[PDB]
């Protein structure tokens, strides 16, 4: 995910940081609570007034633990794996509060390092900070056998349909979250739409194409991952909205074969598909 | 909440046809199968290890049917969500703690649920019309959240 | 848009220190810096292969100062984002075909460079502050998109 240039401006910033880690973990977490009001809901048992020993404690500790994170970003999911595992298991935090966290850090950062804040340098922190969120999140369900046999199972009952489901989710996902309208200003939209159809048909394709190579999709996907990345550039979000009206359409088609442990399974390949295609956006 | 004539009518007709039993005991038990962080507030329901613990518990079900026939009253009164649901979320912040995150993934599984039991009858219209109404719901219950 | 006297009187006072036509280039170019995906929209401003050269792009420059005035004019009308912001909603639904996620991506930024610019001033009640005004801004420029 890091770059080595990257790698070179989060040594350098968080040197800067150096023995202010503390002060400014706890900056960072009560900041959070303030603006992410929601995100308080997991310190239920903590003091959250301001220069509080249990804030001030806990941001020392995320400090500590984001400075072994620079220190070994060469091998960050083992270096972290023991919180890996307190996160998935036991804390169990939504993954979408690692976002608000980390908003909060970059902020912190740059009320207190004007010069070493700059426009690169920023950019660098926010990768940073997501891949130790991705790291941090990756133990809480990448595909297990059964998983890959769930989802083999459930793609071959689709089999010569995949082209007819693959439209009815882009139509199913135009019509409930319209947003995805604005990267298609060239098509026809309405219902039964040829366009629809066409694009439809190529995107299933492609999700046949990663079932069979599900063991390498970084591989047979990364000409797809090129275009998005670089051409349609299309914001991520888009896709866990594509990947639930997918699953509303395989519900609505496999009555037997949608059971909750191939939902579970089905959902875990399309996260797995977005982040494959939206590895090389920064 | 603002809904078309063409969507109202879609969402009431097909919610005549749920048995808010059976839907809510499978809508909160795949929500903990497929985002199992979300157990985190059931440590008192007892199994929850396997998809088949969870889905044939008891105490899974019994919640199931008590959040799907509030969710149910709810849509008796579309025109005023956050008033319907204030005491509700009140409640989820103040005492239960829970992250109002978790009402958008019920959400979305409650619509798969529809679809995987209703199939061809849950169309694209019709996922549309209740993708609004759970946004809507869980937007009234994250409302008095502080 | 609901802030409290406190609050907006916070939000007023510090962007009354501000040089909009700095700060709007500023977190225009780190938004298309730190989100390269973003610069879909302006292929036509010319040289983006650097930080340094979006930094530096006259282009960029000017219409960050555009978007941060209409900004800083919606300031005066906290009390009604919606209607200030329906016309500009419906261009770049329309018209311009910009995903309202981009809203959000450039209120994180701007907040970025607040706290950058005014170092120890941005305090975290300050900054809380300016959150409920970025997401109460993005909500209205998405308000018009179908
Ligand atoms: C950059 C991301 C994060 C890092 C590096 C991190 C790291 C840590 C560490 C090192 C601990 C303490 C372990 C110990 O006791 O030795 C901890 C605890 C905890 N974390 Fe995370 N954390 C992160 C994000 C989050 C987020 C986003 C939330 C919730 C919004 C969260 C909630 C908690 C909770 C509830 C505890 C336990 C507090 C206690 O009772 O002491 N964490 N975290
Ligand atoms: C499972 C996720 C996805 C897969 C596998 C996928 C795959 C593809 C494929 C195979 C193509 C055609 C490339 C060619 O012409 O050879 C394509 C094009 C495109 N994709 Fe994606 N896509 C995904 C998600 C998305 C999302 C979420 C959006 C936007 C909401 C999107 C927007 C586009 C656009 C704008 C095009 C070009 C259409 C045209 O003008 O022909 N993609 N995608
Ligand atoms: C459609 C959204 C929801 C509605 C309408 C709803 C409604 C309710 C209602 C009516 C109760 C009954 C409490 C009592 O009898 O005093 C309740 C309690 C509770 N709910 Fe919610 N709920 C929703 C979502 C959720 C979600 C998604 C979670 C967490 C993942 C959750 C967790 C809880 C917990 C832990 C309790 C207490 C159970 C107990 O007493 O053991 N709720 N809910
Ligand atoms: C604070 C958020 C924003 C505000 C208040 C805003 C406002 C404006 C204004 C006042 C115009 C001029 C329209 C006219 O000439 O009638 C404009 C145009 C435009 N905006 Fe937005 N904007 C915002 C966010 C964005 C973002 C984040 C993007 C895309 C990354 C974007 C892309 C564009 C484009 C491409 C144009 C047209 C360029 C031209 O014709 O020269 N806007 N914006």
């Amino acid at each position: 995910m890091l770059s080595p240039a990257d790698k070179t401006n989060v040594k350098a910033a968080w040197g800067k940081v150096g023995a202010h880690a503390g002060e400014y973990g706890a900056e960072a977490w009560e900041r959070m609570f303030l603006s992410f009001p929601t995100t308080k809901t997991y310190f239920p048992h903590f003091d959250l007034s301001h220069g509080s020993a249990q804030v001030k404690g806990h941001g020392k500790k995320v400090a500590d633990a984001l400075t072994n994170a620079v220190a070994h970003v060469d091998d960050m999911p083992n270096a972290l794996s023991a919180l890996s595992d307190l996160h998935a298991h036991k804390l169990r935090v939504d993954p979408v509060n690692f976002k608000l966290l980390s908003h909060c850090l970059l902020v912190t950062l740059a009320a207190h390092l004007p010069a070493e804040f700059t426009p690169a340098v920023h950019a660098s922190l926010d990768k940073f900070l997501a891949s130790v969120s991705t790291v941090l999140t990756s133990k809480y369900r990448v595909l297990s056998p059964a998983d890959k046999t769930n989802v083999k199972a459930a793609w071959g009952k689709v089999g010569a349909h995949a082209g007819e489901y693959g439209a009815e989710a882009w139509e199913r996902m135009f019509l409930s979250f319209p947003t995805t309208k604005t990267y298609f200003p060239h098509f026809d939209l309405s219902h039964g739409s040829a366009q629809v159809k066409g694009h439809g048909k190529k995107v299933a394709d492609a999700l046949t194409n990663a079932v069979a190579h599900v063991d390498d999709m970084p591989n047979a996907l990364s000409a797809l991952s090129d275009l998005h990345a670089h051409k349609l550039r299309v914001d991520p979000v888009n896709f866990k909205l594509l990947s639930h009206c997918l699953l509303v359409t395989l519900a609505a088609h496999l009555p037997a074969e949608f059971t909750p442990a191939v939902h579970a399974s089905l959902d875990k390949f399309l996260a797995s598909v977005s982040t494959v295609l939206t590895s090389k956006y920064r | 909440m603002h809904l078309t004539p063409e969507e109202k009518s879609a969402v009431t007709a097909l919610w005549g046809k749920v048995n808010v039993d059976e839907v809510g005991g499978e809508a909160l038990g795949r929500l903990l199968v497929v985002y199992p962080w979300t157990q985190r507030f059931f440590e008192s329901f007892g199994d929850l290890s396997t998809p088949d613990a969870v889905m044939g518990n008891p105490k899974v079900k019994a919640h199931g049917k008590k959040v799907l026939g509030a969710f149910s009253d709810g849509l008796a009164h579309l025109d005023n969500l956050k008033g319907t649901f204030a005491t509700l979320s009140e409640l989820h912040c103040d005492k239960l703690h829970v992250d109002p995150e978790n009402f958008r993934l019920l959400g979305n599984v409650l619509v798969c649920v529809l679809a995987h039991h209703f199939g061809k009858e849950f169309t694209p219209p019709v996922q549309a019309a209740y993708q609004k109404v759970v946004a809507g719901v869980a937007n009234a219950l994250a409302h008095k959240y502080h």
